[PDB]
C-alpha cells in the first residue's frame, strides 16, 4: 500500500495498543526509500521499543525463575532467540535505510542512538565473545552519535539527552563500568540544568523527563 | 464553635496552623468524622459546607478526612479531568510509609470520594432509563484502549481515582439535591480512622496537622506512617505516666505498714502492676521495639524497691521498739539483782520464755522480726550465763544440762534468723520472675490482637483491589487488571 | 511434549505475560485427552481471555475511531476482527472437540458451556446484520444449557454458577438489547445467593463475595 496509509495505520495501532502491528507498518513505510520526520521517527522507536520491550521483560523473569532453583530454560531460549529476531530486524532497517541516509544531526544521532539501545538488548542475553562483539559493536555506535551531539546540539535538547541516558545505562549494565555510568549521568544532568533557562517550551517536556530518569538512575546506582 | 475557624493558614506561600485553632481541637475528646471540600474556586463550595452545618491543599484536604468531596462546575468531560492532575499529582505530595507503587497503599487510608457537580446541564437519559449520578461517574471513568500520550493522559487521573479511593459516590445539582447530599454524609460518612482502628478525636487531628503542615515547612512530604508514629510517641508517654500512677494510688490505698509479711507486700505489688501494665496496654500503641513498655517496667521497679524499702524500715521501727517494751524492764531487772538469789534462775528462764511468746505474739511486727529478735538475744547471751551459775539450788549437773539447753535453743534462734532471710530473697527472686512473665503476657497478647487487627485491614484492602481488579478486566483492559494483579501479590507479602 | 511440562510451560508463560504463548501451551494439554484439573481450567480461560481481551480492546478504540459509520480505519478494523473470530474459532474447536461433555462433574461441565458462551459473546461484538443474530442464538444456548445444569447441580453461591449468572446477564444487556431480563436476572442471581450465605464459610466466601459485587455493580451501572 502506499506510504501515507502505513503511516495512518501504525498511528491506529498504537491507539489500539498493538505495537506489533505499529512496528510492521512503520517498517512498511521505512523500506518506501523516504526518510521520516521527527513524527515518524518517534512512531518507529514506540513501536519496536514496545515490541522489544514485552520481550525483555519476559526473558528477565523467565532467567530469574531459572536461577532462582528443562522448561525454563527451554522456553528462555524461545523467547531469546525471538527477541535477537526483533533487534536484527531493526538494525537491519537502521543500517540501510536510516543510519547516515539523511543529513540533519538530530535525525543521525537518533539513529546511531537506535543502534546502540539495540545492540545493547542483543548483548542483555548473549554470552562469551559474542557478547564482547556485540558490546563492542553498541559502544562504538553510542559513542559515534555522542560525538555528533556534543558538536552539534545543545546540552539541553532532549535526544542528546536521551543518547546520554542509555549511553550511561550501557555503561552500568552492560560494560560493567559503574563509574563512568554514574559521571556521564551526573556530568550529563549538570550541564543540562546549566542551561535549562530559555530552553523553550519547545522539547521542554522531553528533555525534563529524561533529567528526572538521569536523577532516578543517580539514586539507584549510588 | 459558633463560627468557623482558620486551621491552616496561607500566607506569602506558607501554610500554618493556627494555635488558636489548635488549641479548639486540644479540647474535643469526641471521635470526629472528617468532610473536607475541594475544587475550583467559584464553583459554590463554602455554599455547600454551609448545607452541611494548591497541591497542597488538595493533599492536605485527603489526609485529613474521612469524606473528600470534590466540586466542580458542569459535567465530567476533558476540561473537566485536566483538572484532576491535582489527584494524580498525590503520588508526589503524599508519603504512605517511610521505612510508583507507594500510591499502592493509598487505598487502605484515603477517604471516600463524593463528586459534586454543579449547574449540571445533561439530562443522562438513555436507552429505556436514565442513567443514575452515580452511573454516570462510572460512565466518565471509564478508560479508553491505546498507548498513545493523549490516550495515557485520557486513562491516568480515572485510574488515579478508581485505585486510590475506596468508595465513590457522585450527586448532581436543587434543594432536594442538597437534602440528599447532605443525608448520604450524615449516614455514610465514616469517623476519622488511623492504622490500627485508632479513631481521631480532637487531639489526635491537632497532631495530625502539626506533623503534615511541619513537613511540608519543612520540604519533606507529609507521611501518613510518620503522623501515626509521631502520634503513638505522646499518647505512649503519657501512657507510661497513666499506668505508673494508676500503680502508685493502687499501692497507696491498699498498703498497711508494716505487713504482715513479705508474701503479703509482693502480692499487694503484684496486683497493683498487673493493672498497671493494662492501663498501659490498653492506652498505647505502635511501641516499637517496647521502648515504652520496658521504660514502665524500669519505673515500676524502683517504685517496688521504694516500697520495699519503706516496709523493712516500719518493721525495723516497730520491732525494736517492741524490744524495748518488752525486754528492756528484764534487762533492768536482771541488773538490780532481782534474780540473783537462791532460785532466781528458774524464775528468770520462766520470765525470759513469756516474754519472747509476748513478742512473737505482738500483731504485724514485720519482715524483720526474727533477726531484731536474735540479734538482741545473741548480744546478751552472758546474761542467762550470769545467772545460772550463781544460783545455788542447783546441782552442778543439773547446770551443766541448762548450758546444753540453752545453746540449743541459739542454735535455733539462728535458724529461724537465717531461714527469714533466705526465703525473703526466695520470694524477691520468684516476684521478679512473674513480673517479667506479667509484662510477657500482656504483651504478646496485645502484639496478637495488633496482628488481626492488621490483617483486617488488609483483607479490606485486598478486598477493594481484587474487586478493582475485576472492574478493569470487564470493562476490557488486561494491561491495568495485570497491573492490580501485581499490587494484590505485593499486598500479600506484607500479610 | 509431556503434558506436565506443557503445564509448566503456560505457568512460566504466564509468569512472563505471554499469554498467547500461554494459550498455546494450554492447547497442547488440551489435545493430550486428559481432563482438565481446576487449576489447569484456570490457566486455560486466564490464557485465551488475556488474547481475546487484547484484540477486543483493540477493535473498540478503532471502531469509535471510525465512528461506527462516519479508509485505512476499515482495512484495519477489519483485520483486527479477523484475529479476533481466528482465536475464538480455535477456543470453540477446543472446546467443541475435546473439552465439552468429555467431563464429568458438573462444575466443569457448566465452566466450559460458560465459557463457550464468553467467545460466542465476543464474536457476537464484532457481527453485524444476521450473522450477528445466529451467533446470539448459539451463545444463547450455551449460556442456558450451563444455567440449565447449574441451577440443577449446584448451589447459590458456587462462584462459578454466579460467574455464568453475571456473564450471562452481561450477555442480555449489551448483546442480545434486553435490559429487563439482565436486571432481572442479576437481581435474583444475587439475592439467592445472599439467602444462603449465612451458611457459607470462608471456604469460598470471598470468591462468590467478589463475584457478589459485580452483579451490584452492573445492577447499579443498568439503572
Amino acid at each position: 500500500m502506499e506510504r501515507a496509509s502505513l503511516i495512518q495505520k501504525a498511528k491506529l495501532a498504537e491507539q489500539a495498543e498493538r505495537y506489533e502491528d505499529m512496528a510492521a507498518f512503520m517498517k512498511g513505510a521505512v523500506e518506501k526509500g523516504e526518510e521520516l520526520s521527527c513524527e515518524e521517527r518517534n512512531l518507529l522507536s514506540v513501536a519496536y521499543k514496545n515490541v522489544v520491550g514485552g520481550q525483555r521483560a519476559a526473558w528477565r523473569v523467565l532467567s530469574s525463575i531459572e536461577q532462582k532453583s528443562p522448561e525454563v530454560r527451554e522456553y528462555r531460549e524461545k523467547v531469546e532467540t525471538e527477541l535477537q529476531g526483533v533487534c536484527d530486524t531493526v538494525l537491519g532497517l537502521l543500517d540501510s535505510h536510516l543510519i547516515k541516509e539523511a543529513g540533519d544531526a538530530e535525525s543521525r544521532v537518533f539513529y546511531l542512538k537506535m543502534k546502540g539501545d539495540y545492540y545493547r538488548y542483543l548483548a542483555e542475553v548473549a554470552t562469551g565473545d559474542d557478547k564482547k562483539r556485540i558490546i563492542d559493536s553498541a559502544r562504538s555506535a553510542y559513542q559515534e552519535a555522542m560525538d555528533i551531539s556534543k558538536k552539534e546540539m545543545p546540552p539541553t535538547n532532549p535526544i542528546r539527552l536521551g543518547l546520554a541516558l542509555n549511553f550511561s545505562v550501557f555503561h552500568y549494565e552492560i560494560a560493567n563500568s559503574p563509574e563512568e555510568a554514574i559521571s556521564l549521568a551526573k556530568t550529563t544532568f549538570d550541564e543540562a540544568m546549566a542551561d535549562l533557562h530559555t530552553l523553550s517550551e519547545d522539547s521542554y517536556k522531553d528533555s525534563t523527563l529524561i533529567m528526572q530518569l538521569l536523577r532516578d538512575n543517580l539514586t539507584l546506582w549510588t | 464553635m459558633t463560627g468557623p475557624m482558620c486551621l491552616i493558614e496561607n500566607t506569602n506561600g506558607r501554610l500554618m496552623a493556627n494555635p488558636e485553632a489548635l488549641k479548639i481541637l486540644s479540647a474535643i475528646t469526641q471521635p470526629m468524622v472528617v468532610v473536607a471540600i475541594v475544587g475550583l474556586y467559584r464553583t459554590g463550595k463554602s455554599y455547600l459546607m454551609n448545607k452541611l452545618a494548591d497541591s497542597w491543599i488538595f493533599a492536605l484536604a485527603v489526609l485529613l478526612s474521612s469524606t473528600f468531596v470534590y466540586n466542580s462546575i458542569g459535567t465530567i468531560n476533558q476540561q473537566a479531568m485536566d483538572q484532576l492532575y491535582y489527584v494524580t499529582e498525590l503520588t508526589h505530595r503524599i508519603r504512605s510509609k517511610s521505612s510508583v507503587e507507594d500510591s499502592a497503599d493509598f487505598v487502605s487510608f484515603f477517604p471516600d470520594f463524593v463528586w459534586t457537580l454543579r449547574d449540571f446541564s445533561l439530562d443522562l437519559e438513555a436507552d429505556g432509563q436514565p442513567l443514575t449520578p452515580d452511573e454516570y461517574l462510572t460512565y466518565s471513568l471509564k478508560l479508553k484502549k491505546g498507548t498513545s500520550q493523549k490516550d495515557e493522559t485520557f486513562n491516568l487521573p480515572r485510574l488515579c481515582i478508581r485505585k486510590f479511593f475506596p468508595k465513590k459516590k457522585c450527586f448532581v445539582f436543587f434543594v432536594q439535591q442538597v437534602a440528599d447530599f447532605c443525608s448520604y454524609i450524615f449516614s455514610n460518612s465514616k469517623t476519622k480512622t488511623l492504622s490500627g482502628g485508632i479513631q481521631v478525636n480532637g487531639p489526635r487531628l491537632e497532631s495530625l496537622v502539626l506533623t503534615y503542615v511541619n513537613a511540608i515547612s519543612s520540604g519533606d512530604l507529609p507521611c501518613m506512617e510518620n503522623a501515626v508514629l509521631a502520634l503513638a510517641q505522646i499518647e505512649n508517654s503519657a501512657a507510661v505516666q497513666k499506668a505508673i500512677a494508676h500503680y502508685e494510688q493502687q499501692m497507696g490505698q491498699k498498703v498497711q505498714l508494716p505487713t504482715e509479711t513479705l508474701q503479703e507486700l509482693l502480692d499487694l505489688h503484684r496486683d497493683s502492676e498487673r493493672e498497671a501494665i493494662e492501663v498501659f496496654i490498653r492506652s498505647s500503641f505502635k511501641d516499637v521495639d517496647h521502648l515504652f513498655q520496658k521504660e514502665l517496667a524500669a519505673q515500676l521497679e524502683k517504685k517496688r524497691d521504694d516500697f520495699c524499702k519503706q516496709n523493712q524500715e516500719a518493721s525495723s521501727d516497730r520491732c525494736s521498739a517492741l524490744l524495748q517494751v518488752i525486754f528492756s524492764p528484764l534487762e533492768e531487772e536482771v541488773k538490780a539483782g532481782i534474780y540473783s538469789k537462791p532460785g532466781g534462775y528458774r524464775l528468770f528462764v520462766q520470765k525470759l520464755q513469756d516474754l519472747k511468746k509476748k513478742y512473737y505474739e505482738e500483731p504485724r511486727k514485720g519482715i524483720q522480726a526474727e533477726e531484731i529478735l536474735q540479734t538482741y538475744l545473741k548480744s546478751k547471751e552472758s546474761m542467762t550465763d550470769a545467772i545460772l551459775q550463781t544460783d545455788q539450788t542447783l546441782t552442778e549437773k543439773e547446770k551443766e544440762i541448762e548450758v546444753e539447753r540453752v545453746k540449743a535453743e541459739s542454735a535455733q534462734a539462728s535458724a529461724k534468723m537465717l531461714q527469714e532471710m533466705q526465703r525473703k530473697n526466695e520470694q524477691m527472686m520468684e516476684q521478679k520472675e512473674r513480673s517479667y512473665q506479667e509484662h510477657l503476657k500482656q504483651l504478646t497478647e496485645k502484639m496478637e490482637n495488633d496482628r488481626v487487627q492488621l490483617l483486617k485491614e488488609q483483607e479490606r484492602t485486598l478486598a477493594l483491589k481484587l474487586q478493582e481488579q475485576e472492574q478493569l478486566l470487564k470493562e476490557g483492559f488486561q494491561k491495568e487488571s495485570r497491573i492490580m494483579k501485581n499490587e494484590i501479590q505485593d499486598l500479600q507479602t506484607k500479610m
